[PDB]
Formats: structure tokens, C-alpha cells, sequence
RNA sequence: UGAGGCAAUAACAGGUCUGUGAUGCCCUUAGACGUUCUGGGCCGCACGCGCGCUACACUGACGGAGCCAGCGAGUCUAACCUUGGCCGAGAGGUCUUGGUAAUCUUGUGAAACUCCGUCGUGCUGGGGAUAGAGCAUUGUAAUUAUUGCUCUUCAACGAGGAAUUC
RNA sequence: GAGUGGAGCCUGCGGCUUAAUUUGACUCAACACGGGGAAACUCACCAGGUCCAGACACAAUAAGGAUUGACAGAUUGAGAGCUC
């Protein structure tokens, strides 16, 4: 009701965050799976993402 | 629906970490170790493999 | 918090019957799937309901995850009167 | 990605990778057998897709 | 004499055409930049700014600057319906008085502005 | 960090006054009831809420702003 | 075999409370260090240091023309990758089109490069800083000039001290 | 061998400047590093304006109203009832 407590949020860093942390900032947006890389390698094994070279 | 393969696989790996994290969590004194999740047609299946299912 | 008791009976009716409640970490959405009230509304109502025993709550990745309790049980069952053994998700469907 | 949370040290990068393997068999059969054959040989972690038609 | 000096042209059109010509005539014999802005955008913007600058150059003493008329708006593009009025273009903190001429038009308010105390290096 | 400065003046909030209001209406003489200050045709103002009496102005405050009937 | 992935014991008061709804303790909490809105700032410029990009041309610049890769990536409850057709000097525009993809973009007709010409060592036609003016694109927003285009302006730099990277 | 170090700009760091010019890091192992290409956002800085999203306990006020909102105007950068 009250026309006055936000402003554009459809593009740019503020758009977005990561869906783990909150974290605009360090985001993995590939592949629409949208992780801050810190939390990306903190769950890379459970997505499926690992490491072969 | 109606998405891109790889876009759907990674999508399933992301539906997999969360949903691993929301147990972990939730069933911490039930001695939760670990999901699996099975489709099918019909249903989609989860097993909670935990070390204490009465109280579950 | 401040609500009027028009949506605070949306919640309570709501939660009374499906037991469990769900709602995303983020206020400024003004209506949440299948409760006809602000988004706000709900995380501080709930909030408010858990402080004080009733429900519990938990969070991981964006999303709170709200837990009737039995003491929760008969609060909802005072709020909404309804008669002693009312409801709740506590009587297994058909035969699922 | 870089290795680091922060920003200090030499600048290691790591990468990942997952494997996606795609498959695809035709055949021609009525409707009891797609229907037998679809239902089972079920299996968890392979995506099972079964179209139709000639276009 | 006669010639009482001569009015000024923005690219063509002397001041008194400008004066009664209307913005959308105005941006139409504007560049690049603007007609690109006045293009884009045409729901509610130099709204209640254009009937305060108005009501203040009528409220004016004659013969005299109108009251000064604060925006934030460092944004604005300048039309010949601007004319002549005094604009407080903020610039960070505090509103600079800036007196619209003949020339400025089509240069953005916040050019008028600054937003930084220059330099000196050394000093003491 | 720094801490505090203020040129002064502390904004202040709202008070709702006091008023015993709802005396507006009148009963003669056993015991007729005439109300007083009119009513506002909305939909969703059942005629019970009145319209605020200034200059021009007849507002409606169950509306919560909505609407200018003029009389 | 070439190249990576993994990698014991132990150590550092190395970095990270500015990735985390990981956290102790302390601070603050309504005249807010909470959140949001408006505007500016991180870009501010006598000048020191580092990583770099473009150059000093003739194994070259310019103009025709020849014409060849690989790792990628792409739009649902949406506007992503974009062929083709016209229009436009250009940037671009516009009507259409294929693709959730070894299927469409794409053979990614990349660039050095090859070839036939022009120039001819002259700060030259090497170099393109700085600036003027006009045109477009992204976006609510382009001023301190997001980017693109045309014209014009035509700097320093004639191979770089001690030093020092790979 | 191909360079950097000299030149032009690009970029970070220092210093100065500043309302603010957010900040970590200073040998190899700081300085095209924080995935750090910042117009809003990001945002931490600066000049100003709102909101509480201060659970819960008790006490107090208080249905003769505890509290909430607002049209216009004044005001305000602003079609913020911020305030009046
Ligand atoms: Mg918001
Ligand atoms: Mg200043
Ligand atoms: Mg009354
Ligand atoms: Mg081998
Ligand atoms: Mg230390
Ligand atoms: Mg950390
Ligand atoms: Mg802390
Ligand atoms: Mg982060
Ligand atoms: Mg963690
Ligand atoms: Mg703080
Ligand atoms: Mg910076
Ligand atoms: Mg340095
Ligand atoms: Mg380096
Ligand atoms: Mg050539
Ligand atoms: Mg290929
Ligand atoms: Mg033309
Ligand atoms: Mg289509
Ligand atoms: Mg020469
Ligand atoms: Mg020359
Ligand atoms: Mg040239
Ligand atoms: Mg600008
Ligand atoms: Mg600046
Ligand atoms: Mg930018
Ligand atoms: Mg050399
Ligand atoms: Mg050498
Ligand atoms: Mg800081
Ligand atoms: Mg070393
Ligand atoms: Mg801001
Ligand atoms: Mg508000
Ligand atoms: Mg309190
Ligand atoms: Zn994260
Ligand atoms: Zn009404």
C-alpha cells in the first residue's frame, strides 16, 4: 500500500543473489543455476559437478 | 515445462543440493545420511536413508 | 506485528488445516502462494506463533520451513474455536 | 573458478565438469509393448524420453 | 536605431518560435542524445516540477528572476518552456541556483552543476 | 566512528487527538433521531461511516482517502 | 607417452567475520551501525610504483582479391542464440525465420596469413593520443562524455638508462 | 628467444585532493588480486527523506476508544499524511 520502499530491481548485480547465501556478489550465473562460486564449491559434488582434470 | 537438457540436468543436480541440505538439517536427531530421489511415471520418489525411521 | 485480524485468520485458518507452511526469504512480495495475504504477514505471524511454542521453524537456502506442533495444536483450536479432535494434517487421507 | 573465497594467494583456478551423455533408439511396435517396456526398465538418475510421430 | 539586437537560434529557430513551438516540436529539431530520451518515456516526468516552475515565474515580483525551484532531477534535458527560471540542480548536497538561458538548451541540468571541489595539488 | 552531530528539532509522530466524537447525531424531544454530517455512496462504505466537514471539501475516512463529493 | 586431477606427516598467529541464516566475544539498535527512497561518490589529479594495450613501419601500412580453425553457448510459463528479405555509407533499422540444439545460429567463410596492386622512407600513406561536430544502440536514467558509427583534429613515440619478467 | 623498464592511453596500488572520494591485501607468497569491467543497483562512503520488518513475558494506557489510515493544502527532490 505504501508507493514508496523499492526502485528498478530487474537487471544489473541487485536483481539477483544466490540462492544458497544472499551473496550479490562472485555469482555463477551459467546455466541458470545462479551459486556465488563460494557456495558453488561447497556444494559443486552434490549438483554433480566434479573434478576430473 | 520445456528446457534445455543441460540446463535440466544441472537443474536436477541444484534440486538434489537442496534438497539434501533441508534434511540435513530437519532430521539432525533422527541420524539423517543421506537422499536419494527416483522418477518414475506417476510419482516422484525420495528416500530418506536414516538411522532412527520411528522417528521419521 | 500489524495486521488486521482479517489476515491473521487467513494465516490461522490456513495453517490449522494444511499443518505446515511455507513461505520464501524475501518480504516486498505482497501476496504468497495460496495464503491471500501480504507476504510479510506471514513470516511475522509465523514467527510470532513459534517464539511462543506452537510452531517451529526452520530456514536452509531461502525458504523457512514452518512445523504445527501439539501445544500449536490446541492454540489454533482456541483461535478457531473449533471443537476438541477438530483437524490438522493428523488423519492419514484415504488410503494413501 | 578461482579456489580462494577471498582474494589473497597465487591465483589458483580450479574447474569442474559434468558429464551429460545423450542416447537415442527408435523402434516400431504397438501399444501394449511401449506401454510394458516404458513403465518398467525404470531407473534412477537416467532420463527416459519417448516421443512419437514422424515429424 | 531598429534592430533591438536579435533573438538567438537554437539550430535554425529564433527564440520567439521556441517560446509557443512546444517541446515535442523542440526535441524533434533536437540531436542524437535527445530525441533518443524524449523517444523513451512518456507517463509522468517533469510533472509537478513544470506547474511550480510556472506558478513561481508568474508569482514573480515583474521585472525580476522568478523564486528558485529545487530538483533533484540532474537528469533533465533543457526546453525553450524552461526558459528564463532559476533551478536549484543539487549536486550531491545543497541546491545551485543556475538561470536557464537561450543557449543552454538541450544540455542536461546536472552539467550546471558540479558535483566535486576541483583540485589543488600542493597547496597548504 | 564518528557519532552524533544534529543542527537540532527532533520530528515528532502522530497523536490521533482525543475526542469523545460520536456525539453527532440528534435525538428530540422522546425520542426522534436525526443524524448529522452526511454519508458516503460507496459500495463499501454502508452508509455508517460520514464524510469529514471542512471547506469544499466533504471527504470520506473509511475510504481511506477514496473519493470527493461536494456539497 | 604430452598435459592435468588427486595427494601423507607437519608447520604460518599467511588470507578470508566483506560468500554464507557458519560462529565466540564486543559494539550498535529508533535522532539506527537496522532497511529502503532521492542524489553524489568509488572515475576525483602537481606526482611515485605494478599488470598491461597500441606503436615507432618497407619480414610494412593501405586497397582489391584468395580463404582456413578449435574449445564454447544459447528462449517457459519467455524474450536467449539468431539465418534469410528488403532499407540504411555506417552503426543500425524492419518484416519474417530455424533452434530447449551433433538437427537452427554455424562450415562460427576468425585473425594473423596468401596473392595483385598503390605508397617509397620523407614523424611518410608508420602511429592514433587529444579534441570538435553529427548519427545510432543498452537502459527509468548516459552530463563527469556505458558502447557503437561518420567526418575532422594528426600528439608522443626514429627500438628505449640502471635495472628485471617468462 | 620474445619482452617489460623509455612513449601514448588502459588498468590496479600509493600519495594528494575530497561532503565522500567505502574497504581488504604490502617481498617471492600485496598492486588485470577479492572473481573488484561500480551510471541506479551492487554499496560498505558522502548530502538528505521514510519504515520496524523492536519475537516474546509482565506491567501501563484503554471500549466513554488502545491503535491505523488519508483526500486537498502547507510542506518536500518527490503524486512520502515525513510533518502541520
Ligand atoms: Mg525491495
Ligand atoms: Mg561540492
Ligand atoms: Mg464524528
Ligand atoms: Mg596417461
Ligand atoms: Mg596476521
Ligand atoms: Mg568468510
Ligand atoms: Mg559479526
Ligand atoms: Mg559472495
Ligand atoms: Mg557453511
Ligand atoms: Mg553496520
Ligand atoms: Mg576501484
Ligand atoms: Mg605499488
Ligand atoms: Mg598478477
Ligand atoms: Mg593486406
Ligand atoms: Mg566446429
Ligand atoms: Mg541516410
Ligand atoms: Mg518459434
Ligand atoms: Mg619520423
Ligand atoms: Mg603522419
Ligand atoms: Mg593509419
Ligand atoms: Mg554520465
Ligand atoms: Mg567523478
Ligand atoms: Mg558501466
Ligand atoms: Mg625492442
Ligand atoms: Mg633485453
Ligand atoms: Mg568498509
Ligand atoms: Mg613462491
Ligand atoms: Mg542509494
Ligand atoms: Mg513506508
Ligand atoms: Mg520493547
Ligand atoms: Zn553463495
Ligand atoms: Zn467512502
Amino acid at each position: 500500500e505504501n508507493v514508496w520502499f523499492s526502485h528498478p530491481r530487474r537487471y544489473g548485480k541487485g536483481s539477483r543473489q544466490c540462492r544458497v547465501c544472499s551473496s550479490h556478489t562472485g555469482l555463477i550465473r551459467k546455466y541458470g543455476l545462479n551459486i556465488c562460486r563460494q557456495c558453488f564449491r561447497e556444494k559443486a559434488n552434490d549438483i554433480g559437478f566434479n573434478k576430473f582434470r | 515445462a520445456l528446457i534445455s537438457k543441460k540446463r535440466k540436468l544441472v537443474a536436477d543436480g541444484v534440486f538434489y543440493a537442496e534438497l539434501n541440505e533441508f534434511f540435513t538439517r530437519e532430521l539432525a536427531e533422527e541420524g539423517y545420511s543421506g537422499v536419494e530421489v527416483r522418477v518414475t511415471p506417476t510419482k516422484t520418489e525420495v528416500i530418506i536413508r536414516a538411522t532412527r525411521t520411528q522417528d521419521v | 506485528m500489524l495486521m488486521p485480524k482479517e489476515d491473521r485468520n487467513k494465516i490461522h485458518q490456513y495453517l490449522f488445516q494444511e499443518g505446515v507452511v511455507v513461505a520464501k526469504k524475501d518480504f516486498n512480495q505482497a501476496k504468497h502462494e495460496e495464503i491471500d495475504t501480504k507476504n510479510l504477514y506471514v513470516i511475522k505471524a509465523l514467527q510470532s506463533l513459534t517464539s511462543k511454542g506452537y510452531v517451529k521453524t526452520q530456514f536452509s537456502w531461502q525458504y523457512y520451513y514452518y512445523t504445527l506442533t501439539e501445544e500449536g495444536v490446541e492454540y489454533l483450536r482456541e483461535y478457531l474455536n473449533l471443537p476438541e479432535h477438530i483437524v490438522p494434517g493428523t488423519y492419514i487421507q484415504e488410503r494413501n | 573458478t578461482r579456489k580462494t573465497p577471498n582474494g589473497e594467494g597465487s591465483k589458483t583456478w580450479e574447474t569442474y565438469e559434468m558429464r551429460i551423455h545423450k542416447r537415442y533408439i527408435d523402434l516400431e511396435a504397438p501399444v501394449q509393448i511401449v506401454k510394458r517396456i516404458t513403465q518398467i526398465t525404470i531407473e534412477p538418475g537416467v532420463d527416459v524420453e519417448v516421443v512419437v510421430a514422424s515429424n | 536605431k531598429k534592430r533591438v539586437f536579435k533573438t538567438h537560434s537554437y539550430r535554425g529557430v529564433d527564440l520567439e518560435k521556441l517560446l509557443e513551438m512546444s517541446t515535442e516540436d523542440f526535441v524533434k529539431l533536437a540531436p542524437a542524445r535527445v530525441r533518443r530520451r524524449f523517444a523513451r518515456g512518456m507517463t509522468s516526468k517533469p510533472a509537478g516540477f513544470m506547474k511550480k516552475l510556472r506558478a513561481a515565474k508568474l508569482a514573480a515580483p515583474e521585472n525580476e528572476k522568478p523564486a528558485p525551484v529545487r530538483t533533484h532531477m540532474r537528469n533533465m534535458i533543457i526546453v525553450p518552456e524552461m526558459i528564463g527560471s532559476v533551478v536549484g540542480i543539487y549536486n550531491g548536497k545543497a541546491f545551485n541556483q543556475v538561470e536557464i538561458r537561450p543557449e543552454m538548451l538541450g544540455h542536461y541540468l546536472g552539467e550546471f552543476s558540479i558535483t566535486y571541489t576541483p583540485v589543488r595539488h600542493g597547496r597548504a | 566512528k564518528k557519532v552524533y552531530t544534529t543542527p537540532k528539532k527532533i520530528k515528532h509522530k502522530h497523536k490521533k487527538v482525543k475526542l469523545a466524537v460520536l456525539s453527532y447525531y440528534k435525538v428530540d424531544a422522546e425520542g426522534k433521531v436525526t443524524k448529522l454530517r452526511r454519508e458516503c455512496s460507496n459500495p463499501t462504505c454502508g452508509a455508517g461511516v460520514f464524510l469529514a466537514n471542512h471547506k469544499d471539501r466533504l471527504y470520506c475516512g473509511k475510504c481511506h482517502s477514496v473519493y470527493k463529493v461536494n456539497a
